[PDB]
């Protein structure tokens, strides 16, 4: 799991 | 009273009540009356917030089983059903009224929607199996691509939604398309765009976002 | 579905934070008219402090917004923030009564009377729920419901220091409960203050006979004390 | 507030 937008 | 009801999801968000939050700023949208910049934000905070609730109580019961094994394979749909729900809601908010709404210029508008659109599709992949997946890669690709192209042509590379759409979308590469090296170069490429024009910056919005791709980049 | 599933179904729900279907599965586990253990009886008490929790933050956020739009006089944009106030009180009020009635009807009833642990546990717990609706009625029906929170408090006390030593954690929790029933509802802090300052000495001086969850709900006490001086 | 047991 890799990192998106808050 | 269309100004009574983004009251109410100002409300619902101080109470933190995301589900009452979601259903008023549904209700906005359903008006066919463009959305502000502020209420586009709470339509995108309110359903972010409301698919996070199932996509993080899905995390923790599907690594389970990865007449005991049953429920916790029962439980696990149920919740991957709300999901999808509310996923294919905001997907018709945005099919229906949002993007088909939207004027040709108006691109952040069309960026920000389209990028939605991508991930909510992207949410549902992650909990997709057999036919179902594969449909709703492509929407995400679909969507995810068209805004790129307005955001690379009319957009600075320091904006925030700009930014915010290079992010998702290098994630979307790497978490369902298996696609290390275009997740890796679309995420350099913004992230090297931005620093070219740092000079062109409510910076603190495009700062951490550059960040987030520098540490997706260095964990990739 | 077996009962152990169920079981299985709501500790599933907790650390997925789905507190309202770990309250249902608990709630299913009740209602087939068997004694309810330790760890069952917990996993009914944290689904519900949680569901009715959620609703008594919410409700405390939009009060206090409900006073400020009061002071600033904007009529026409209260009635939509006191609306949404009564939306989360009418939940918060059917989650409580739903709480009591499987209080009453299974749980205090089915206990033997030589179960005093079980007993004072679920009697707290109607003190408890009882105080929770105590904190947003008003007028006729508070009235009601302080007097039923009292009612269950005085003889869950009764009970405890009877036949609970001064450092089980139920019976300290009990006299933390109940003094913030004599303080925060009824705005009486000598009888509040008087019972949290007997239940930390009582249980100061039995302090070898005891761990983890005593010396906190103690900490909790002394903490109010300070706060009430 | 008050704190109340958990």
């Amino acid at each position: 799991r890799s990192l998106s937008a808050p | 009273d269309r100004e009574q009801l983004v009251q109410k999801a100002r409300l619902a968000e101080q109470a933190e009540r995301y589900d009452d939050m979601a259903a008023a700023m549904k209700n906005v949208t359903e008006l066919n009356e463009p959305l502000s910049n502020e209420e586009r934000n709470l339509l995108s905070v309110a359903y972010k917030n409301v698919v996070g609730a199932r996509r993080s109580s899905w995390r923790v019961i599907s690594s389970i089983e990865q007449k005991k094994i049953e429920m916790v394979r029962a439980y696990r749909e149920k919740i991957e059903k709300e999901l999808e729900a509310v996923c294919q809601d905001v997907l018709s908010l945005l099919d229906n009224y949002l993007i088909k709404n939207c004027s040709e210029t108006q691109y952040e508008s069309k960026v920000f929607y389209l990028k939605m659109k991508g991930d909510y599709y992207r949410y549902l992949a992650e909990v997709a199996t057999g036919e179902k997946r594969a449909t709703v890669v492509e929407s995400s690709e679909k969507a995810y691509s068209e805004a790129h192209e307005i955001s690379k042509e009319h957009m600075q590379p320091t904006h925030p939604i700009r930014l915010g759409l290079a992010l998702n979308y290098s994630v979307f590469y790497y978490e369902i398309q298996n696609a290390p090296e275009q997740a890796c170069h679309l995420a350099k490429t913004a992230f090297d765009d931005a620093i070219a024009e740092l000079d062109t910056l409510s910076y603190k919005d495009s700062t951490l976002i550059m960040q987030l791709l520098r540490d997706n980049l260095t964990l990739w």
